[PDB]
RNA sequence: UAAAGUUGCUGCAGUUAAAAAGCUCGUAGUUGGAUCUUGGGAGCGGCCGUCCCCUGCUCGGCGCCGGCCCGAAGCGUUUACUUUGAAAAAA
RNA sequence: GUUUUCGGAACUGAGGCCAUGAUUAAGAGGGACGGCCGGGGGCAUUCGUAUUGCGCCGCUAGAGGUGAAAUUCUUGGACCGGCGCAAGACGGACCAGAGCGAAAGCAUUUGCCAAGAAUGUUUUCAUUAAUCAAGAACGAAAGUCGGAGGUUCGAAGACGAUCAGAUACCGUCGUAGUUCCGACCAUAAACGAUGCCGACUGGCGAUGCGGCGGCGUUAUUCCCAUGACCCGCCGGGCAGCUUCCGGGAAACCAAAGUCUUUGGGUUCCGGGGGGAGUAUGGUUGCAAAGCUGAAACUUAAAGGAAUUGACGGAAGGGCACCACC
């Protein structure tokens, strides 16, 4: 094809591309409202978090750092939000 | 690395006319290429341009007529009296009647022709045809 | 676990009291202000079953490190060499936590 | 690409375009500096300041919630290293791959790791030295940069 | 300044002896007149006394080393070998 | 000398015709991302062309009722570049 | 005489005021961090048959080797079969147009040591970069100098064949070497015969690593989460296929394209064929040699790609009693 419109690109094939190659840079991660069982208070956690976080009261540990996505723990509810 | 910013952008959408697209993307948006495209819009041989100015060396869509048929970049920036401005124009355009060679002054950026008229002339930077 | 100890000793040499040599870090485990004593492995055996001995009376732990007096010199940071060390205050280290 | 190396790899960070301090961050300018100020104390490099700051606080970016960044904020308090965290960590991987060296003197292969990171200490010092940041004698000696840490 | 261009401790021996000689001789001579670092007390004073003698000269402590150099690498892989048959008869 | 774009700045060539160092590091050298003022106004011609303005701080005559107008002298980041002028033996 | 208002010069305290002073965070770079990944590197360790040799036992007259033979081994028991032992090599099949490494190169196990790409990243620094005379590290094999070891193989050499002759191809032995350790050497068709960095310009199916998403299947079983498949997407990595992108003398090339519509940056390097990588000088090396590097003279071609023939002790089909059977 060779017209296009690349002042509006469909989202479906934005989301598909890599963050630096989108129209406008933007980032793939979020974070999250984390709510462990064992406990009732809520932290912000990033969804890349590449670093051990615990609960208060050391209650329970919340993420493992993998290659991507930090792997929350089951049981706990998370609420992803955005600004 | 990138060295020269014009230079990609003009090479970027020669290659895109070659091969007929309606619009191109040029990845660095600096004052100088929008400058440059001014003067190329001006004479009819591109469309109408948009600059997606982000946060960073912003980005610019270039709407592409089929009247362009080569812009290039003369590097280094060579200087240019108004003696020798003749004989850059005698090979460097296709023929005495299109073409233009642009080039900066102390006026501002603008092609050979109306720097006949302000009488001064300044480093070369390209030229369309 | 060891490159703990480097971060840990060079967070102390910056932040902590700290006494270097042998018959400074004597008197301190005698005046009880010592809390932790550090013993190069190449302290003389005589030297290190003393130490270790006052420790014992003083109730503070030891803790023998793995290199030599040379390297652990360079540990804390000195161009000199040093057989026995002694914490009297980490400061901001958690040295004595381990 | 790398500089030393044949890599030619895209990955890194981008952050997003707005600028401005998220809607669930509920820490001020100053208390956000005063969790910088105690995880400096307790010994940490600037770099890592930010990391577990926005995994566990949960701040995009220090440059936006306050107007400064970490190690901006750090020398203002007078809690930064003297030499760079960057060139720090070249030298204390320099004095590892050359105590590695000392026993194992047939590895080749880290002999020419040494000079890609030895070459690569000349470079940020003599970048360091125009910025004013390190003095102008300053030198990186191999024998007394074990002391460095 | 550098006052030889090739003939380090091996100057002595002026034009005598045949240079492969004199060339093979001063690896030797410039291991067993080196100082070590004594590995009991850290300074750098171990100093062959007799051949196969080697003496600290601050802790004043004797090892029985190597003819020319303070540890044979004959005597290093003797040491670790048996190290490790010692760990394995007693398990 | 041109022909010779067979010395190539304009303007050559280097997969196989002559040819890219075995490979990397590296100082001189060369080359270096983006980013800091545009617009508005009076006049004229059939939204378009042209002109001027966005300069600051000692002495005098269209003078007028300390202030204003105007004339001249001095100062206002630095180079490169460009325009102008001077100075630039004839043959 | 004197002190000052007075004009100038310098210093020193308290202020007031400034919108009081730090552009961005590159599909530039460095560094940190995360889980991985890989015949990357080093050291140590382990295993495997095989080969050669030896000991013993069995039964035997040939065994080896070749186009055919001989040299060679053999009733002093060879070859063959069995059981053991020792030594030094080597790491089969799995092994791929797969991976890793700057290149040379890299493959039994397990452990230790240091390193690294790519990916992920709302981390940090903020132009630190690109290419690079001089200079430096590494650099197959062969070769050199010391030690250790020497199974196999095998330059030299000896011999047996072949041949007009063979000081060659083939065969039997076999020295240096091949192996390890420590120093030298710096060259290979060290090849993709293709400098590096950056941008742009068609698809297509795969593949390796990382990440993201998704029916279902199968493992723990007790499911979520993890593996193993299955469908996609993203990054870069070795490649492939396809094509009137375009180029090219063509062969061919998604680069060898974006080149008379000639300029992104920057190293090296070529100028008809020989003489000649020679002479000489310098320099490096223990040597072998390496690096640097002419001229006299000679010559009208040498060379590249492709075409048609002829030819082939090339292949595939077919034919002839001027061919054979």
């Amino acid at each position: 094809p060779l017209a296009k419109d690349l002042l509006h690109p469909s989202p479906e094939e934005e989301k598909r591309k890599h963050k630096k190659k989108r129209l406008v840079q933007s980032p793939n991660s979020y974070f999250m409202d984390v709510k462990c069982p064992g406990c009732y208070k809520i932290t912000t956690v990033f969804s890349h978090a590449q670093t051990v976080v615990l609960c208060v009261g050391c209650s329970t540990v919340l993420c493992q750092p993998t290659g991507g996505k930090a792997r929350l723990t089951e049981g706990c509810s998370f609420r992803r939000k955005q600004h | 690395v990138r060295m020269n910013v014009l230079a990609d952008a003009l090479k970027s959408i020669n290659n895109a006319e070659k091969r007929g697209k309606r619009q191109v993307l040029i990845r660095p948006c600096s004052k100088v290429i929008v400058r440059f495209l001014t003067v190329m819009m001006k004479h009819g041989y591109i469309g109408e341009f948009e600059i997606i100015d982000d946060h960073r060396a912003g980005k610019i869509v270039v709407n592409l007529t089929g009247r362009l048929n080569k812009c290039g970049v003369i590097s280094p920036r060579f200087d240019v009296q108004l003696k020798d401005l003749e004989k850059w124009q005698n090979n460097l355009l296709p023929s005495r009647q299109f073409g233009f060679i642009v080039l900066t002054t102390s006026a501002g950026i603008m092609d050979h022709e109306e720097a006949r008229r302000k009488h001064t002339g300044g480093k070369i930077l390209g030229f369309f045809f | 676990s060891l490159e703990s100890i480097n971060s840990r000793l060079q967070l102390v040499m910056k932040s902590g009291k700290y006494v270097l040599g042998y018959k400074q870090s004597l008197k301190m485990i005698r005046q009880g202000k010592a809390k932790l004593v550090i013993l190069a492995n190449n302290c003389p055996a005589l030297r290190k079953s003393e130490i270790e001995y006052y420790a014992m009376l003083a109730k503070t732990g030891v803790h023998h490190y793995s290199g030599n007096n040379i390297e652990l010199g360079t540990a804390c940071g000195k161009y000199y060499r040093v057989c026995t060390l002694s914490i009297i205050d980490p400061g901001d280290s958690d040295i004595i936590r381990s | 690409g790398r500089m030393h190396a044949p890599g030619k790899g895209l990955s890194q960070s981008a952050l997003p375009y707005r600028r401005s301090v998220p809607t669930w961050l509920k820490l001020t300018s100053d208390d956000v500096k005063e969790q910088i100020y105690k995880l400096a104390k307790k010994g940490l490099t600037p770099s890592q300041i930010g990391v577990i700051l926005r995994d566990s606080h949960g701040v995009a970016q220090v440059r936006f919630v306050t107007g400064n960044k970490i190690l901006r904020i750090l020398k203002s308090k007078g809690l930064a290293p003297d030499l760079p965290e960057d060139l720090y960590h070249l030298i204390k991987k320099a004095v590892a791959v050359r105590k590695h060296l000392e026993r194992n003197r047939k590895d080749k292969d880290a002999k020419f790791r040494l000079i890609l990171i030895e070459s690569r200490i000349h470079r940020l010092a003599r970048y360091y030295k125009t910025k004013r940041v390190l003095p102008p004698n300053w030198k990186y000696e191999s024998s007394t940069a074990s002391a460095l840490v | 300044a550098k006052r030889t261009k090739k003939v380090g401790i091996v100057g002595k021996y002026g034009t005598r002896y045949g240079a492969s000689l004199r060339k093979m001789v001063k690896k030797i001579e410039i291991s067993q007149h080196a100082k070590y670092t004594c590995s009991f007390c850290g300074k750098t004073k171990m100093k062959r006394r007799a051949v196969g003698i080697w003496h600290c000269g601050s802790c004043m402590k004797t090892v029985a080393g190597g003819a020319w150099t303070y540890n044979t690498t004959s005597a290093v892989t003797v040491k670790s070998a048996i190290r490790r048959l010692k760990e394995l008869k007693d398990q």
